[PDB]
Parts: C-alpha cells; structure tokens; sequence
RNA sequence: AAAACUUUCAGCAACGGAUCUCUUGGCUCUCGCAUCGAUGAAGAACGCAGCGAAAUGCGAUACGUAAUGUGAAUUG
RNA sequence: GCGAAACCACAGCCUGGGGAACGGGCCAGGCAA
RNA sequence: UUGAGAAGCUCAGACGAGUAGGCAGGCGUGGAGGUUUGUGACGAAGCCUUGGGCGUGAGCCUGGGUCGAACAGCCUCUAGUGCAGAUCUUGGUGGAAGUAGC
RNA sequence: UUUCAAUGGCCCGUCUUGAAACACGGACCAAGGAGUCUAGCAUCUAUGCGAGUGUUUGGGUGAUGAAAACCCAUCCGCGAAGGUGGGAACGCCCUUGUGGCGUGCACCAUCGAAGAGCAUAGCUGUUGGGACCCGAAAGAUGGUGAACCAUCUAGUAGCUGGUUCCUGCCGAAGUUUCCGGAUAGCAGAAACUCAGAUCAGUUUUAUGUGUAAAAUGAGAGUU
RNA sequence: GUACGUGAAAUUGCUGAAAGGGAAGCAUUGGAAAUCAGUCUUACCUGGGUGAGAUCAGUAGUCUCUCGAGACUAUGCA
C-alpha cells in the first residue's frame, strides 16, 4: 500500500512550515462501511435510558 | 417507444363500494371461500405482474417525460442534460416567492415545469 | 450547439425504399370517373393523366366546372364508359409542384397582424383557368363527338332505391 | 445457485470482482474453482494449519521446488512444530502469529491479489483445503 | 474517449442554455406577481361587508 | 489513502451525500457532474482523474 | 312520464369531535440527603378573605404577625 | 303537548325447475305502474 | 458507440392455477444518529374536492378550497408500527319513530 | 363524474361441510385494538480474533452530559487432551487433440491403526417464564353490614371467538407402514459425483405373466 | 363570537341536477350531459450593412496560483 509519505504542518498565520510527518500507518487501515454501521449501531444504543 | 398502459382503471377493493369503514385501497381478499378471489365471471380484477407497464416507459408522463421533483432552485439546475426526458415537478409546499424563482431558471434552462402555475400570477 | 447534447440514438437503417405505385387497368388516362369524396362528389370526371398516387382529373369548366385536381386512385369509381382521346392535351406540365398547396409563407409585420388588416386572398390565378380552358379546348371538342357523353358528364351520379354496387358494374 | 457471496467485508466483493473477470476470461480451471469459494459460507472455509501446509508441500516425495500454496480461508500457525520450512502461501487471511513464522523462516506470504498477477491461470500452485468435518 | 465524449455533451449543453438566456432576456416575458393568502382573504372578507 | 474503488464502494452503495434517490435514476447534486446523475463513470469522488 | 314520495351525485347549512400542532401532566432511570408524635403527630370537623364558585392559604394574632431582605406594586 | 325500548348484512310478487337449502337474489317465466 | 450504479449494461429461450406451507423484494406509521449548505407567515402539518398525474400493487407526487406553525426526501438505528369483523372497548349517530305511548 | 343502453355477477368473515347446505358474528361512522419483552438451548449466516477466546464484577480514566467513550490488573468461563484406488487443482508433454506421465486437496472407498474454536450481532426453531389477544364455577386470606367487599391473581383452557399492508417464486400431503407416536412418502434447503451415468406409473426384443437384453426420451444418482 | 384551534366520517335539513313497473348494488363497452387534461413557427442556418465588446490586439499593468492558468484595471476595435 503506497501513499503519500509526508504531510504539511499549518501554522496559525495559515503558511505552511516546512516541517513535515510520515503519515501513520493506521491512515491505511481497511475502510469497511459495513463493520462501522454494525460497531456505530452497536455503541450508540449504550447511553440510553430505560422506559 | 410511445407511453402505452396495460390498463386505466385503478384496482379497487372489493367490497369497498358497500362499506365507508373498508377503504378503496386495494387489500388482497383472503377469504377462504371468496368466489371473487376465485377469479369467477361478473367478479373484480386482481393485481398482477402481467399488469406491469414497458419498462423503457414505467414512470413516463403521458407526454413522454418522467416526473422529478424539485424541492429549490438548486434541484431544478441538475436537469440541465436531461430536459428530453425529465420534467421538473415543483413540490407542494415551495413558497410562492421560491416558486417564480423555479420557474424563470427553469424557463431559460430549457426544461420544462409541470406545476408552473401554481400560486403565483402573471402581470404585463 | 452541435455536437449531440444526450444520447439519442439514431435511426437503425430501415430498408425501405420507394417504388412506383401500381393502379388499376381501368384507371388508364382518358377514362370516365365517378368522384367519390370531396367538395366535388357524385360528379363525373375524365382521367387527364396519371400521377404518383392520385389522378389528374378535370371535369369540362363549360359543362360541370371541376377543375384539375388530384384526385386519390381509391376514391374514385372507375367507369367502364367508352373511353375518350386525351392524347391531345398537354399532361407534362402537370406535376406535383403545380397542384402543390402553397407553401405557408409572406411574413407580415408584427404591427398588421394585429387589427386584421394584412388578410390576403390566394383566388385562383388566371393562368390556372387558362390552363384548364387549354384542356377545355382540347378536351370538350373531343367529348361532343361521342353521343350523349358531354350530358353524361353533366349529370349527376347517384343510386335509387333497390342499388347493389357489387351487381351492376360501374 | 451462489453467484453472488453473503458477506459485507468490502474487500471480498473487491476479490471476487477481480476473479469473476478472470474466470470468465480464461480457460483454466483454477479460476473457476477459486471463485466458486470465495462464494462459500464461513462454515465452509475452514482454518489450514500451517503444519498441514508444510506437509503436502513436503509429501512423500517432496521436490517442493517453489511451489505456491494457496487456500480461501485463514491459515492458522501450529506451536507444536517447531521448525517450519520455506513457504509461499497465498490465502485471504494470516494469523499474526502464522504469518511472522513464515516470514521470520522462509519465504513469503501473498494475498489472493497477489497471487493472481503472478500466476492468473494458476500456473503451477497447489489449491489446498482444511479438513471440513470440524 | 468516454470521458471527452461527456465534457462536449455539456459544453453543447451549457451552451443552449446560455443562447436561451440571453433570448428571454430580450422578449419582454411577463413577470409572475405571486398570490398571498392572508391578504386574499381579507379582501374577500372585507369586500363582502360593503 | 486514495482509491476509486473503496472510496466508491463507500460512496455508491453506503452513503454519499449528494445522490438524490429517483423513481427510475439516481441523481448527483455534486456540482462537479458532467452528467447530473449518480453513476460510476460519472461520480466525481470516485474517479481520481475526472474533467 | 312531472309534483309528492323513493334513489344517487354535487352545493350549502347543521350535527359530531376524529385528525393535525402543542403541553405548568404522566411514566421511567440515575443522583443527593435524613426530618414526625404526650413540647399533642397523621387524620377530621368547624371557622376565617373588603367579595370568592371550587381551590389553595390561615387559626379569634385566621387567605396569617415578628424578624431579615428585595425595593412600588395587588389586580376581577 | 311530552315522548321510549326491542330489533336491524341487505332486501322483499310468486311460478316451477334448479341436483348441495336453493328462495332471499340463479336461469326460464309471467307479473312488474 | 460513448451501454463501468460489474449491485451496471446487454442477449437468448421456455414458462406463468393455488390452499396448508416455505422463500424473496418492497410500501407505509411514530421516534433516533447522519444528511438534503431541505421546505415553511409570499403559508408547515392537517382536511375536504367528479382537478392532473405515477406505480401491477401496497402507496406516491401535484392543482384548487379551507387552514395557520411546523415539516420532510435520502442512508442507517429503533418499536406500544398497518384492521372490516373478536355477541370486541369508548364516544358519536340513525332507521325503528313521532311509534310504543304519556 | 352522474346517467343510460346491451352483456353479466346468489352477502361478507368465521366455522361447518369434499362441496355446499349451514348455523353463527355484522345498524352505521371515528378512534383504540391482539407472536410482544426477557433468560436458556440448538441451527444458519455475517464480523473480529484464531490454539486460542471473551474490556464493561471491578479498577484506571473521562474539563466541551461524565450513566457515553477510552484504557487493563488478578482470576474465571468455554476450547485445547501409515500404504492402495477414486478423486479438486496444477505441471510435463505429444499424435498435439485424444490421452499419457505424474503431483494428488476436501473426502470416499479400502487395507489401517500435523487440533478449530471462542465472543458479538442477526435469522428461523424450540423450552420456560403472565407468553399472540379474548372468554370456565373458582379457591384462599382479610374485612363490611347467608349476603357483600378488597387482594393474593397475569389461578386454571386440549376449548370458543378474533389475530391488522402489497407483489413475486416454489407448493404439497390430504396416508402407506409398523404403532397417541416414531417411520416413510410428498415438498423443499444445503452439501456432494457425475452426462464417457444412469434412469423412466415407457414401449419392444427374447429367454423361462415375470425376468433379462433394442427403441423412445430425459443428465442422473446420493448424504 | 366564550356551544369559541383545525373541524374528518357517520348522520340530518335546504337547494340545483338527473334518474325513479317489487330493490339497489358493481364490472366491461361505449354514448350523452357536465368538466378537466395541453396545446404552439421558432427557432436553426446562411448573406450583408450598421454601431459595438475581448476570451481578439505585429499591444501596455496589477492580484492569486503554477513559464502560463485564472480574476481584473487601462487603451485600440483591426
């Protein structure tokens, strides 16, 4: 999996900086629609109250 | 490629020309010893996938054109590249100040509207 | 603005092509008719000439006042009266073009079209009778001749009561 | 009958896109058998341990040459073998434990996608199975 | 080729609407005053009383 | 991190914010569209290289 | 065959109070706290307002007094 | 003048045959105002 | 040739009763997270109407009249979710009937 | 849309009955109104991990609801305790094709003696729990003036009546056989192996009506 | 308009309409009366003239991007 090495860092002006970081290896992790609809599903009825 | 229909009539249920508590939306009689249902003669029709409308003409106005509806201005602009096939049906609760606005952009772009005048009136 | 906006298919090459049209034997040009539909019904006309589907037929101005006209082979009954020569008259000249209708043109200006005061009038040019008193001058010499046919023409095509189509030929 | 897999994994309707054109599209059989499996239920893809990898591989006569396995379902590593031998093994999924053991001695591990650019008419690989009866 | 064919259907397109802008903008089209309901029904309201 | 294929997998069939569901054919509100309708050639997000 | 009467459909007026919108109410879960009476409690009755129909409030110091505040309203 | 309850699928000429009652509807009939 | 929603497009042929029952795709209601940079005093929801349409159908979109403050399409989550019957519960209303009669 | 003209069409639901006959339930309209919630078990599928597996007893933590999310210590539960041929797939060919030579998975025959779970979610099934909804005299405890009241009570049912939207596909059995049942059969649903293989509410041929071996068709057989 | 938000169905009264020999009822096919559906030559192409503008100047500047790609400000209209 090749993608993008670095990435730019912004500072508050708005310019970029001419520091950069590798991009983290969980950036390309599995994207799975389906396992976040059935997680999200899951954990959404967690702060629920009893009627 | 003509819009043609299998059939005008709706499909009313039966019985509901007796009753004011059974409603004319079509419920399948499923009575055991229903002759109706048994498809006797002087009996009602059925709804069937035979009934089913061509398929390149399913959704098509008697004009040719399949209804789209638009909710704003924004809506009525995608049409632009199939104003030969589409016609922008105005929703039934756009304002009258948004629904000129529909009009006149529809007007320019070269679809056509189907509820154009409604609410609204003209003036020279 | 040219290049094709949508999809549109186009026509499939359809493998239809025109050819001549075949009327009946009895339709030979120089044969008298029985006009079945028109202002100009149940009166009596002779065949000019042939045409790609109808006939150009006239009836004699000086006698029962049909001008030429196309005239559809299927509304026409086809008699078996004696035939009449009509190898003296000019039937090149009549085509298409000269029965054409004419084409709906003359623009007016978008002030006269209002208070309805441009309303010409298309009155049968001269020329069209002069064409027509032409064939009448070459056609009611020829009709005298034969007897009782310049009557025959005059008269009015009809059916009594007790009239089969089918058992007494037309 | 199946024609379409009763999964979600997105990824999997990824591989089967690839192998539906690629069995449509040759004449090999491998390819055809590959797909119909990746149609099969979770039931009917059972684990294959390494050690039963390293077997028929290395069977009877051995000459392994460099042979790739290749197996729809999961590959599962066996502590109780000590020494694994070189292996290159195509599978939809590794165990992190199987999958540094074939890595850490040996030769690599592919996935099917992987496979099928080296070897799409399933040039010279061994299509193996885990015992069903479970 | 796909891609190309679809960018000149739309220049076409967009194109058409451009001309048809400009054309409604010389006829001297009617304008569409809108019908208020409030102020309807007062004036019919009102207007019954006298 | 940039694929036609997941972002697509995503996109057409879980949720993509601008398809309007038709009667007969999905539309896109994308303003980048060149055809107006929810496709696959079409989509602007998908294909990486689109005009 | 028209009227009368009977019948269907439409307009209009009654009748009825569904639907839709809400909502100083109900229910449910969590959370904090420890406080009645022989020094007469809970309960009941009778009273009491510049006038109260219920309703609250109050006890012959009666829709409460003292005191501390707020600072000009009660309101049919 | 003051005024119910019961009841209510819907009706209501028969003649016969209509096989399972069929007459309260079906077909042959007459009647039908 | 543009026809990659590959869950798409396209081609060919045969076929079509249905109870018990098995399988599949959908329509609709209340509310929930996301979304339409959605609709709404220039009129939301509702309601009626021999207005016009859409779907085999469940259903849907719209015009007019009333109306006056909210509402919806889409992807998922969820359930006190769909009625012609139950001598069903509650309310309303008729014929009977200006009758029995007082 | 109303109406007319010609052709038509026995009241719906339930129950009964092969079928009806029936007997029921139905004056009309609106609203309410009946497989639900939960623990256990088994199955199918989906997902995460995989000789492992399971954070939520609890602790750590969470400044923007902090009953969420996020993180892991000590246990614990559930798992863990060889040849022969037929074979899927592949390679080598080589008269190529045909086939042979092989390597031979799952598994089956044979001779024989290289773990696949755990957890979550769904579906259907089953057992309990008030258990789809409605309906049988109760009985008991305790009170009030044989009677009456209140609760336990969601007491008890094989039975009665009812159980709510659409379309599409498949669609029986209606009964053998042993014996209220286990079988079977029909219908499916899955997994397999083959069409160069078997078949048939089939027909012939012929040997002695049965049996065995030609045509006519259909791919057939298993778990 | 205090019988007071919206005001549905059943149900009743008035009016208009057609129909009305012991039913009605609905279905097909039309007809008739009554009523709505929707109307559109207009644009395209070509020819010239006239004034223009600019994405054009055998042209001059600024702005943001990445030479030239945009948004403009002059100036001339070839």
């Amino acid at each position: 999996a090749a993608a993008r090495p670095t990435v730019s860092i912004y500072n508050k002006d708005g310019s970029v900086s001419s520091e950069t970081l590798a991009l983290p290896f969980v950036f390309k992790a599995p994207i799975r629609p389906d396992l976040v609809r059935s997680v999200h599903t899951a954990v959404a009825k967690n702060k629920r109250q009893p009627y | 490629v003509n819009i043609i229909k299998k059939r005008t009539k709706p499909f009313k249920r039966h019985q509901s020309d007796r009753f004011k508590r059974v409603g004319e939306s079509w419920r399948k009689p499923r009575g055991i010893d229903s002759c109706v249902r048994r498809r006797f003669r002087g009996t009602i029709s059925m709804p069937k996938i035979g009934y089913g409308n061509n398929k390149k003409t399913r959704y098509c106005m008697p004009n040719g054109l399949k209804a789209f509806l638009v909710r704003n201005v924004s809506d009525v602009e995608l049409l632009l590249m199939h104003n030969k096939t589409y016609a922008a049906e105005i929703a039934g609760n756009v304002s009258a100040r948004k629904r000129v606005e529909i009009v006149e952009k529809a007007r320019a772009l070269g679809v056509k509207v189907t509820n154009a005048g409604a609410k609204v009136r003209s003036q020279e | 603005k040219y290049y094709p906006a949508y999809r549109e298919n186009v026509p499939k090459k359809a493998r239809k092509a025109v050819r001549p049209t075949k009327l009946r034997a009895s339709l030979a040009p120089g044969t008298v008719c029985i006009l079945l539909a028109g202002r100009f019904r149940g009166k009596r006309v002779v065949v000019l000439s042939q045409l790609e589907d109808t006939l150009v037929v006239t009836g004699p101005y000086k006698v029962n006042g049909v001008p030429i006209r196309r005239v559809n082979h299927r509304y026409v009954i086809a008699t078996s009266a004696p035939k009449i020569d009509v190898s003296g008259v000019s039937v090149e000249k009549f085509t298409k073009a000269y029965f054409a209708k004419q084409k709906r043109s003359g623009p007016v200006k978008k002030d006269e079209a209002f208070f309805a005061e441009n309303a010409p009038k298309n009155a049968l040019p001269a020329e069209r009778i002069a064409d027509q008193k032409a064939v009448d001058a070459k056609l009611l010499p020829a009709i005298k001749a034969i007897p009782n046919m310049k009557e025959y023409l005059a008269a009015s095509f009809a059916l009594s009561n007790g009239d089969r189509p089918h058992l007494m030929k037309f | 009958q199946r024609s379409k897999p009763a999964s979600e994994n997105v990824y999997l309707k990824l591989l089967v896109k690839l192998y539906r054109f690629l069995a449509r599209r040759t004449d090999s059989r491998f390819n055809k058998a590959i797909l119909k499996r990746l149609f099969q239920s979770k039931t009917n893809r059972p684990p294959i341990s390494i050690s039963k990898i390293a077997a028929l591989t290395s069977r009877k006569s051995a000459s392994s040459q460099n042979k790739t396995t290749v197996v729809v379902g999961t590959v599962t590593d066996d502590e109780r073998m000590l020494t694994v031998p070189k292996l290159s093994i195509a599978a939809l999924r590794f165990t992190k434990s199987a999958r540094a053991r074939i890595l850490k001695a040996g030769g690599e591990v592919l996935t099917l996608d992987q496979l099928a650019l080296r070897a799409p008419t399933g040039s010279n690989t061994v299509l193996v199975r885990g015992k069903k009866h479970a | 080729g796909r891609q190309i064919h679809r960018c000149k259907q739309r220049l076409t397109r967009l194109t058409q609407y451009l001309l048809k802008a400009r054309r409604l903008a010389l006829k001297h089209q009617p304008a569409l005053i809108p019908i208020k309901p409030k102020q309807a029904h007062r004036e019919a309201s009102r207007e019954r009383k006298a | 991190m940039q694929q036609d294929e997941v972002i697509w997998q995503v996109v057409g069939h879980e949720f993509c914010s601008y398809r309007i569901k038709g009667e007969a054919q999905n539309f896109c509100r994308n303003e980048y569209n060149v055809t107006g309708l929810c496709n696959r050639q079409s989509c602007p997000l998908a294909n990486s290289r689109y005009a």
